[PDB]
């Protein structure tokens, strides 16, 4: 049968769509996917749901319209659906009833073939490629199925709608319940069975009368693509009965449905209508957080459909993965200076100043999702500031950044006030509930912040962070209400030290204006100090000279291949499929490298001027070398990889041992003492080791090893080249290192 | 009859008050002071009326003040979450009319009326708090009668009235200069003024120092946090079991 | 204002001590036809520890003397 | 006396001063041991005990208000907490999580439990007589 209003007949598609769903496996998802292979050898996938939802009564099937494209003969479904919703819907939804009838009249006992065949049945089909947000919806699509994301601001309280109806009882007393099938609702004008008052007046009892759940929620759109001039934009959403209450105020959700558009009145009392309809999305499946808290529930069934969901979670959140471009990703993991060559690859137009980039990189993966049971809330991610001369590159790093994320929000400071730094939550009279709005830290739920003049900020200010930085919240209590808004982000400041430039004969952490709790309270610190160096500033001119040369420049830096696009996917696999695992070996180097960092900070006057190493700095160790392991695709952090992490931190601190203003303009009498006694020792054992050849690794493990840490080995290798010049030794090949006759 | 048992075996054992105290920061590394300050605070006093002349208060008012990294406002995020009826502010984001009571227009009687907030909606629980110091002067005033005198009076849009405010309090501020020179007094240290140094019938300037036979306990214990795995951090008696014992312990009056 | 009422504190190794007493015994004396009565009259003998006037006594004259 | 758990008497002095014993307490320590293995099953048992109690009342908690059947096993315990277990006696998650699984054992002619990816959805209500096997403490 032809439809008159989408020409899409029936029978056809009610005929396919049933063996789909019993010829559906898992497989024809992997080959589109191409995907490494088992599945259990290919179970038959929609059976397998079929039967768990027969025996849980959800009655509501969850699906990837990717799936049901992914099989042969099918994409005019698959295709039909974004275009004809309103009824591929409802065939969907008599077909999965009649299957349901088919497996229990093979399968002998479910709801004895009548209880299953009275309840409905709902199909909750999601994914089915990503609209580009809310600015490309088009007119012309107003019937369609599209996807969008973004976080919500505001649910209305449940609000009921009628269904069917409950009419009073006359006095003919035998009362009249009847549905409505449409916006109208008829009473009729007799009363009763009997038509003891053939003239009456009816009546409606509105509380015994049946009702359905219809929550209107609006969404605020991720910032995304949002050019710049406007907020981004909001579509308000309802909801039925089933979905509702699955979006809590300040969730993240993404949602799946069918958009939709109705005109409005102004006076209201005539019926007359107005053009330009205004629009909504009548949802159909909401991806329920795009988060991993899973602390309680929120809603009913719709949980069950959240269990479905995030057991598929590799390919559906990678949203794209090949192991070509696996194959790929395992082999720039491969590549042995990687730590430096992403970091450059992040900002390929950034000079020399790698460490900055270093620490940013740590940024992007930051941590992992540590949940107790008890305590619980340990920021999983981490916090940069950095400071130095000003112009530079700092401001234009953090551009480079936020760009490089995919959730980003750029922010100044002193432009921006505590409202700004922390959404705002307003008691809303027109049905008196909890909005919240505008957060920046908000948008930023997940993904990195930026925000600039941090100094420049003002004290009023600047004191929100105290609270969101180290414990992820919001506790705002102001007239109307008191509540606690989390807002999961890793900031990333920039700053500028007190007047413009150091003063190398002030204390450092007086030369930086914050105070001591806010600083300890940032992961790390860096301090790019601008240098007189005439060695890099020509080269730095070189570096900036030739970008100026073409006239669309790409690749401003030494012409090594790196990955500006694929780096990106990357980061989205690395932080999503390994949760580094803190072996033994790494608990001891951490707790020493701790202790060594806290001694030396020691001093009766480093009480007003220094930094002081506190728990934080062991914090900042342990969720950032998670961090580097999760880098390089390591699932387990090493011993050699907390050791950067120190060097990292002590990239702020290495110069002065009591008094600050490090100075430190940089071969030394300690260090000749140094080569000669490393000479001494070393004469003193090859002329004891007779066999007067050895490697140089060997006769490090001979020496270096016998006690503690190790040496540089290069100013061994400095040793040896003076035993060589000196002629106290021969190197005689590299295998081995012979002395002289 | 049978939970009887429970509470038996739980308040016949010998070392309980220990067995307790040792058992209410799990996560938290020592601080056997503070630990201590806590536990008595979920156990009122008997805030018994006196002779029909006046009434006198019964809570207790523990006041943390401590260098960084003290992990003092776990303490808190802690007990707002284990603590009955409890409410976690920040403070400083917050306002003293919201802290005390709100005055609102309604629109059913076109008549002025009573917001909660904070300190009523906190009754009969702890109403912890951070960063006093942060929080101006124009909001540490509204607390003082939620303190000793135990109740709010409110004269305000012609609506005058009175809402006892039972309500043990708690803080965190930071001393003033982040950190506290050791060089200083404590004085001219802490930035606050007597009266509300004074309500505090507890205090704990809590400090931060180096050493070995300690830091390097410190960082295991946080290590092993960080190593879910070695979740050996069973206290004794259960963050639950605590709450029942509790719920009979609030009763006695001695 | 007429009246001005300067109260002090000071430290002082006995008259803290005598007002301790009295602030202790404060905290101890605070805490059917026939049990009532025996309430009352209970009552009324913490009212003659302090042991000038009762109360109600003191507010009815109170009332007396404004009238 | 009625059972006021009160201890008004031990916490009186260090009286434990009378028994000058020799090393005869190790004698009694070779025996502490011992009854450490009992008394760690007797407490063991004791929750055997108390969850019991807390049961005879969730066989009417979840039937006499909730019936939707497809009751998962998160919304059923948070509900169980925080339902008349913030009265005098409360209760912590997982313990009503224990409380369900022994439900459902003692009954598993209705109560059919099973799990599928996370938390273990519950049964289809159908309200039998319960206290004819809640003597089976
Ligand atoms: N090493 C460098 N690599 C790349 N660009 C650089 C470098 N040094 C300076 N620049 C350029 O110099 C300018 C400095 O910009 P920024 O340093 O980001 O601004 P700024 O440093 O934040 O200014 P202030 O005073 O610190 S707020 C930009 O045009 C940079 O591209
Ligand atoms: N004694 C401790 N044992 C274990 N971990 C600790 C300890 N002290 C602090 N920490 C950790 O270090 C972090 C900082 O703790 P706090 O200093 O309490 O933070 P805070 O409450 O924001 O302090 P301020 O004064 O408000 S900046 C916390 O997340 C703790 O996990």
């Amino acid at each position: 049968r032809i439809i008159w209003g989408t020409n899409v007949s029936i029978q056809e598609c009610t005929t396919n769509f049933r063996n789909f769903l019993m010829s559906f496996k898992y497989k024809f998802r992997k080959i589109l996917d191409e995907r490494e292979e088992n599945t259990t050898d290919e179970e038959l996938y929609y059976i397998k749901q079929l039967n768990e939802m027969r025996e849980l009564g959800t009655s509501n099937l969850n699906l990837d319209a990717r799936n049901l494209l992914a099989y042969k003969q099918t994409e005019d479904l698959y295709h039909q659906l974004l275009n004809y919703p309103q009824e591929v819907i409802s065939i969907m939804d008599q077909t999965i009833k009649d299957c349901m009838v088919s497996l229990i009249v093979d399968n002998n006992l479910d709801y004895d073939l009548d209880e299953i065949e009275t309840k409905f049945y709902k199909v909750r089909p999601y994914n089915v490629g990503s609209c580009k947000g809310m600015r490309e919806l088009n007119p012309n699509d107003i019937d369609k199925l599209i996807n969008l994301k973004g976080l919500v601001l505001r649910s209305t309280p449940v609000i009921p709608d009628m269904k069917v109806a409950f009419f009073k009882c006359n006095v003919c007393d035998h009362t009249m319940a009847v549905e409505i099938d449409r916006g109208v609702i008829q009473e009729p004008a007799r009363c009763e069975r009997i038509d003891c008052n053939e003239p009456n007046s009816m009546s409606l009892i509105h509380n015994r009368c049946s009702f359905a759940d219809k929550q209107v929620i609006k969404l605020q759109e991720t910032p995304d693509f949002v050019p710049d001039g406007q907020t981004p934009h909001s579509i308000s959403l309802c909801v039925y009965d089933e979905l509702v209450d699955s979006c809590r105020a300040g969730d993240r959700i993404e949602v799946t449905g069918t958009f939709r558009s109705i005109p409005i009145r102004a006076n209201s009392r005539q019926r007359v209508l107005k053009s330009l309809y205004k629009t909504y999305v009548d949802v159909v499946h909401v991806k329920k957080v795009s988060d991993k808290r899973l602390d309680v529930d929120t809603s009913t069934i719709e949980q069950e459909l959240m269990q479905n969901k995030v057991d598929h979670n590799e390919v559906e959140e990678v949203r794209q993965i090949t192991d070509q471009d696996l194959a790929k990703i395992r082999e720039v993991a491969a590549r042995e200076d990687l730590y430096s060559l992403l970091a450059r690859s992040i900002a390929p137009s950034i000079y020399e100043l790698e460490d900055v980039k270093k620490g940013i990189l740590l940024q992007l993966f930051g941590g992992t999702n540590k949940t107790f049971t008890k305590g619980g809330r340990y920021r999983g991610d981490i916090n940069i500031l950095l400071c130095g001369d000003p112009s530079t590159s700092k401001s234009q790093i953090l551009q480079y950044v936020h760009k490089i994320t995919p959730r980003g929000v750029y922010t100044s400071g002193k432009g921006s006030s505590a409202v700004g730094l922390t959404a705002y939550i307003t008691r809303d009279v027109d049905t008196k509930q909890l909005v919240l709005e505008s957060g920046a830290l908000v948008l930023s739920d997940g993904g990195v912040c930026c925000i600039d003049e941090f100094d420049k900020m003002s004290d009023s200010t600047r004191s929100v962070l105290h609270e969101v930085m180290e414990q992820q919240t919001i506790s705002i209590a102001k007239a109307g209400i008191i509540t606690t808004l989390n807002a999961r982000s890793s900031i990333l400041a920039s700053a500028n030290p007190i007047g413009s430039r150091y003063n190398p004969n002030l204390p450092v952490t007086e030369n930086i204006d914050l105070p001591p709790p806010l600083l300890s309270r940032f992961d790390l610190v860096y301090l790019v100090l601008d240098k007189v160096d005439e060695k890099n500033d020509r080269e730095l001119a070189k570096h900036l000279t030739n970008l100026y040369l073409e006239d669309k420049p790409e690749h401003i830096s030494q012409d090594d291949v790196l990955p500006v696009e694929f780096l990106t996917m990357y980061i989205s696999y690395a932080k999503e499929h390994i949760h580094p695992i803190i072996t033994e070996a790494a608990k001891t180097e951490l707790v020493r490298a701790y202790v060594g960092m806290r001694k030396m900070g020691d001093d009766s006057r480093s009480d007003e001027k220094r930094i002081t190493a506190t728990t934080r700095q062991l914090e900042s160790m342990i969720r950032l070398a998670e961090a580097h392991a999760k880098m390089k695709l390591k699932n387990v952090v090493e011993l050699e990889d907390v050791q950067e992490a120190v060097r990292l931190i002590r990239s702020a601190i290495k110069d002065y041992a009591t008094d600050p203003k490090t100075g430190k303009i940089d071969k030394s009498v300690i260090q000749r003492k140094l080569q000669e006694d490393l000479s001494r020792e070393i004469m003193n054992v090859l002329k004891d080791q007779a066999s007067d050849s050895m490697s140089f690794n060997e006769l490090i493990k001979q020496i270096n090893e016998h006690s503690q840490d190790r040496v540089e080995s290069s100013d061994i290798q400095e040793a040896l080249s003076r035993l060589q010049q000196e002629d106290k030794v021969i190197v005689l090949g590299e295998g081995v290192r012979r002395s002289v006759r | 009859s049978d939970e009887i048992n429970e509470l038996k075996e739980m308040v016949k054992d010998e070392h309980i008050y220990d067995k307790l105290v040792r058992s209410i920061a799990p996560a938290v590394f020592g601080h056997e002071a503070v630990k201590k300050g806590i536990l008595l605070q979920m156990l009122g006093g008997v805030h018994k009326s006196t002779v029909e002349g006046i009434k006198l208060r019964g809570d207790i008012n523990i006041c943390v003040v401590g260098d960084p990294s003290t992990s003092k406002s776990q303490f808190l995020k802690y007990v707002v979450g284990f603590a009955p009826r409890s409410v976690y502010t920040s403070g400083k984001a917050s306002s003293a009319a919201g802290l005390t009571a709100a005055v609102v227009r309604d629109e059913e009687g076109g008549d002025y009326t009573i917001e909660a907030g904070a300190l009523m909606l906190a009754d009969n629980g702890i109403c912890c708090i951070d960063e006093f110091d942060k929080m101006d002067i124009s909001d540490q005033v509204a607390i003082h009668e939620a303190m000793e005198q135990q109740t709010i009076s409110i004269a305000k849009a012609g609506i005058h009235a009175t809402l006892n405010a039972r309500t043990s309090i708690l803080a965190a501020a930071n001393p003033v200069g982040g950190r506290y020179n050791r060089k200083l007094s404590l004085r001219g240290n802490l930035n606050m003024t007597a009266p509300i140094m004074s309500r505090f019938d507890l205090f704990f300037v809590i400090l931060d120092d180096c050493n070995e036979k300690i830091d390097t306990e410190l960082a295991s214990h946080i290590v092993d946090l960080h190593m879910k795995r070695d979740e050996a951090i069973e206290p004794p008696f259960s963050a639950e079991q605590l709450r029942r014992y509790i719920k009979y312990a609030r009763t006695f009056k001695p | 204002f007429d009246i001005l009422c300067v109260v002090r504190d000071l430290v002082d190794e006995e008259a803290d001590e005598r007002l301790a007493t009295f602030v202790v015994d404060s905290h101890v004396r605070s805490h059917q036809l026939n049990a009532r009565q025996r309430r009352l009259q209970r009552q009324r003998k913490k009212e003659e520890e302090i042991s000038p006037i009762p109360q109600e006594l003191l507010m009815k004259y109170i009332h007396y003397a404004r009238t | 006396n009625s059972r006021y758990l009160a201890n008004s008497k031990e916490n009186f002095m260090y009286k434990e001063k009378m028994p000058d014993s020799q090393a005869n307490l190790m004698d009694r320590l070779r025996e502490r041991e011992r009854r450490s293995a009992a008394l760690l099953s007797q407490r063991q048992k004791r929750y055997q005990q108390f969850l019991a109690m807390k049961m005879t009342q969730v066989f009417d908690i979840l039937f006499s208000l909730t019936r939707g059947q497809p009751y998962t096993e998160t919304y059923l315990s948070s509900l169980i907490v925080d339902s008349l277990q913030d009265s005098n006696n409360p209760i912590g998650t997982k313990e009503a999580s224990e409380i369900l699984a022994g439900l459902q054992g003692i009954l598993p002619m209705d109560i059919s439990v099973h799990q599928v990816d996370g938390g273990l959805k519950v049964y289809r209500w159908n309200s039998l007589d319960k206290n004819r096997f809640s003597k089976l403490l």
